[PDB]
RNA sequence: AUAUACCGCCAUCUUCAGCAAACCCUGAUGAAGGCUACAAAGUAAGCGCAAGUACCCACGUAAAGACGUUAGGUCAAGGUGUAGCCC
């Protein structure tokens, strides 16, 4: 039996966003990608450089908000701007998200060489789309 | 407006008969509609022999002497019952009068369940209608038996759930459990348009009647 | 390396073994939050990060990026082994069961008053009482020995309303939800000789169990086998004497049980039923009678037949004690009050 | 035992309050020890007191 | 709730009896009605059984 | 060392349509069972199938294929419990 991204059925206990409920097959299909930029077309260059760092920066924003993401961060690339859209929760104070917003985004920018922006959108807490 | 909902409900249980249903009704009209005539002697059972007035060349006579009190007390009581607004729900698996008996629930203003009776209608009815439904007060069998002659299931379902049944039993019908019985024929028209005609009158008198005493007393 | 860092879920997923293919038939650790003790912004460098772990704003204005002192970053380490210790103990310590019949059986176990129904009726007066719990077993064709909890529940307000029903499920809790809500549902009215003890002598075999049930004066207690004691404290019974015989299956003596108490005749039932006075002699009141109960129809003037034998088939462990015969060590042996 | 177990019980003879617990109400006779749980010690101390 | 026994006594005995012991909180709305007017014969259950020896339906034949 | 502690990814029936929590009922309230359409106690959220989608149609091929079985494979993708070496 396929276990590749699957949350496997409960006794309709375990709540689920749209990305865990939807399967791998489904990308494209009825889920788009986590992130996006030009590396995969075709020619285009340095892929593995943007995959190690979407890596990098999906385990460095998931310990910094420890337990604040909601959902997977969305990562965008335009020309060098780096945009990190993340849902997170309500819990944090708002002068602790904020501290965290800027310290983030310095050090990445000075990490990567290029401007990033940390946009948060706030939710009450984890988006439900089914019981599984 | 204790005094009130008082002198409307109580009132008409001080009266030995509050709606007249003795005229609905009269022995010679009942064996006109042929409601003393019963299967079998083979198809007799053990229960309808205090109701059977005996065997005619291996056919059962119901006893209409007993079969007019029974009925008599079993509209008294649905016309009671529709007095205290009340649910009554009729129940007939009888293809045959289906339709008629859908008919007469609709024009008394009362319900009707005359297809398969799925299972837990009745016990399961707070799942399958929702947990604020409204179970029938008073549930009236055209036919008690089932299309394959075993006692409707409806039966066991109001004795389980405490609500009153009145029921025309046959010779071969079970009739412990029905709250009313009231013995007699149960598949010639004429019987079941008789019981429907009696029963639909008895329903309209007692709704005029709660809703002339409720305009008489209000108008005080 | 860091890459190869994963998430405390999947790690603790990987390390309980919570799944696998021994958990599947039953062919030793528990989880832990290792996150709770531990604030935004604190680290074993001890800097005090102005916004995040520490106050902003000090004296009105912003304050400056500082570290703890070694010997202070060392208090507040031993405060957070304090904190972790007093965590464990609450976690450590044991909820004081209160024991059914024996210290590891379910039986006489309470589970509290039955949840309130869908139309808002309230059970709060109930209680419900352990009687029975099996692991039946059955095998399958695929998931082969399968493992099901049937659970016996008795409900009872104390006051002549009590019931019981069956619990079938895979988990011993839903098992219990089960059988006490469908045992509200199931409710028998049981008529209570002043309030505290049966009308009269009942005996019965339901199945292969027999039931000797004795109607006994006030404060004589309840001298019944142990499921028949929760039953007559559940329904409002305080003095009986009960033995019961043959197979003593839980079930089999519930039902039997439950049917001839609802089956028993009362004294105004009785009074009826003959048409006569019901009068109650006792021994305390000398030779005044008492009338327990009259007939509500016309008192007959017949005075019943005076039997000179009568022909009642009697028990003979009835009449071995009566006689004395009767030298069983364990008879009307002294025990705790019931 | 119930009585060693709460100091404040003092089993005097003009404690009635206390020692009618240890007596049946309907028949006046005194509960055996095992009735009440009772250690041997405080069943006499009740039994003396209550006569 | 009410009593689905309905094996054990009558409708109008268990729903007598739980009003009595305060389970039914009110009355059902046919419980006044039955009082005033109970049918001729209780409607308790009796399960059926057939007749084995000399004993004989007494339904005599109508001539 | 331990796949006979696991996660992770999978073989397998599967070229299956069943698995179903929560209720209700039958069996005297036993394990258990719940089927008759000119219907006789089953109702079922959810998962799967299906549907929808990619390829060239609405076809076909992909994909998908639940719960479970074989303590099926992998401690040698990586991590991890346990045990073990630490000149
Ligand atoms: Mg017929
Ligand atoms: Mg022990
Ligand atoms: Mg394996
Ligand atoms: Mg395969
Ligand atoms: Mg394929
Ligand atoms: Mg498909
Ligand atoms: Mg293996
Ligand atoms: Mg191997």
């Amino acid at each position: 039996k396929n276990r590749a991204a699957r949350v496997r059925v409960s006794k309709g206990d375990k709540p689920v966003t749209y990305e865990e409920a939807h399967a791998p097959h489904y990308i494209a299909h009825r889920k788009g990608w986590l992130s996006l930029h030009t590396g995969n077309l075709d020619g285009e260059d340095h892929a593995a450089e943007r995959t190690v760092e979407d890596v990098f920066l999906r385990k460095f924003m998931w310990g910094t908000f420890p337990g604040c993401l909601a959902d997977q961060l969305v990562l965008k690339r335009r020309g060098n701007q780096l945009e990190i859209c993340a849902v997170v929760l309500r819990q944090l104070s708002p002068h602790k998200y904020y501290f965290l917003v800027g310290y983030s985004e310095t050090l990445l920018s000075y990490f990567y060489k290029c401007p990033v922006r940390l946009h948060l959108q706030t939710v009450p807490s984890k988006v439900v789309y089914k019981y599984l | 407006s204790t005094d009130f909902n008082d002198k409307i409900l109580n009132e008409p249980l001080k009266h030995s008969d509050f709606f007249n249903v003795k005229e609905l009704f009269s022995v010679r009209s009942l064996f006109d509609a042929r409601v003393h005539l019963g299967h079998k002697a083979g198809c007799r059972h053990r229960f309808m022999e205090p109701y059977i007035f005996g065997s005619r060349l291996d056919h059962d006579i119901i006893d209409l002497e007993q079969t007019a009190t029974h009925l008599q007390l079993a509209l008294n009581f649905t016309a009671h019952m529709a007095y205290r607004k009340g649910i009554i729900l009729f129940i007939s698996r009888n293809r045959q009068f289906s339709y008629l008996i859908e008919n007469m629930a609709r024009d008394c203003g009362e319900y009707a369940h005359t297809r398969y009776f799925r299972g837990g209608m009745l016990t399961n009815a707070r799942l399958l209608f929702g947990p604020t439904v409204r179970l029938p007060d008073l549930i009236i069998f055209l036919h008690t038996l089932n299309n394959i002659f075993e006692p409707h299931v409806a039966v066991r379902d109001a004795a389980k759930m405490n609500i009153p049944t009145v029921g025309i039993v046959d010779t071969n019908c079970n009739p412990c459990l029905i709250t009313y019985p009231v013995p007699g024929n149960d598949d010639s028209p004429l019987a079941v348009h008789l019981y429907c005609r009696l029963f639909q009158t008895a329903i309209t008198r007692a709704k005029e009647k709660r809703q002339q005493v409720e305009a008489l007393y209000r108008l005080q | 390396s860091f890459f190869t860092k994963l998430t405390a879920d999947e790690l603790w997923k990987g390390a309980l073994a919570e799944t696998g293919a021994g958990a599947k038939k039953g062919r030793k650790k528990k989880r832990k939050d290792l996150n709770r003790g531990q604030i935004i912004g604190e680290g074993r460098y001890g800097f005090l990060w102005p916004g995040l772990n520490v106050p902003l704003m000090k004296n009105g204005a912003v304050q400056t990026i500082a570290q703890r002192s070694k010997e202070e970053q060392e208090k507040v380490e031993a405060d957070m082994i304090q904190q972790r210790e007093e965590w464990d103990r609450k976690k450590k310590m044991k909820v004081k069961r209160e024991r059914g019949w024996s210290g590891n059986s379910w039986g006489g176990i309470s589970l509290g008053p039955p949840d309130p129904g869908p139309c808002g009726e309230t059970y709060e007066d109930f209680d419900t009482r352990i009687l029975e719990v099996r692991n039946v077993f059955t095998m399958t064709a695929k998931e082969g020995r399968k493992k099901s909890i049937r659970v016996l529940v008795a409900v009872g307000n104390g006051k002549g309303a009590a019931g019981f029903s069956i619990g079938k499920a895979t988990d011993r809790m839903d098992a219990f939800r089960k059988a006490k809500n469908r045992a509200v549902h199931h409710l028998h009215y049981i008529e209570r000789y002043e309030d505290h003890t049966i009308f009269h002598d009942i005996s019965l075999r339901f199945k292969r169990t027999h039931i000797k049930m004795k109607k006994q004066p006030k404060g004589y207690g309840l001298r019944c086998h142990r499921a028949i004691i929760t039953i007559c404290r559940l329904i409002g019974i305080k003095d009986m004497y009960a033995k019961v015989s043959g197979s003593i299956n839980m079930l089999s003596l519930t039902q039997g049980l439950f049917r001839g108490l609802s089956r028993q005749e009362t004294h105004q039932q009785l009074a009826d039923k003959k048409g006569l006075h019901v009068v109650e002699i006792r021994e305390e009141c000398g030779p005044l009678p008492i009338v327990v109960a009259s007939p509500r129809g016309p008192l007959r003037k017949d005075p019943e037949p005076e039997d000179e034998v009568p022909d009642v088939k009697l028990d003979w462990e009835d009449v071995k004690t009566a006689q004395g015969m009767k030298r069983s060590v364990w008879s009307n042996l002294k025990r705790a009050a019931t | 035992c119930p009585i060693c177990r709460d100091h404040k019980l003092h089993v005097d003879f003009r404690n009635v309050k206390l020692l009618e617990q240890f007596v049946c109400a309907h028949t006046g006779i005194i509960f055996y020890a095992p009735y009440t749980g009772v250690c041997v010690k405080q069943h006499k101390r009740l039994t003396q007191a209550i006569q | 709730a009410g009593s689905r026994l309905e094996t054990v006594g009558s409708i109008f005995s268990r729903t007598r009896d739980l009003v009595r012991a305060g389970v039914l909180k009110e009355k059902p709305l046919w419980f006044d009605v039955y009082d005033a007017f109970p049918p001729l014969r209780e409607p308790v259950f009796q399960r059926p059984r057939v007749r084995y020896g000399k004993a004989k339906a007494p339904i005599q034949d109508i001539w």
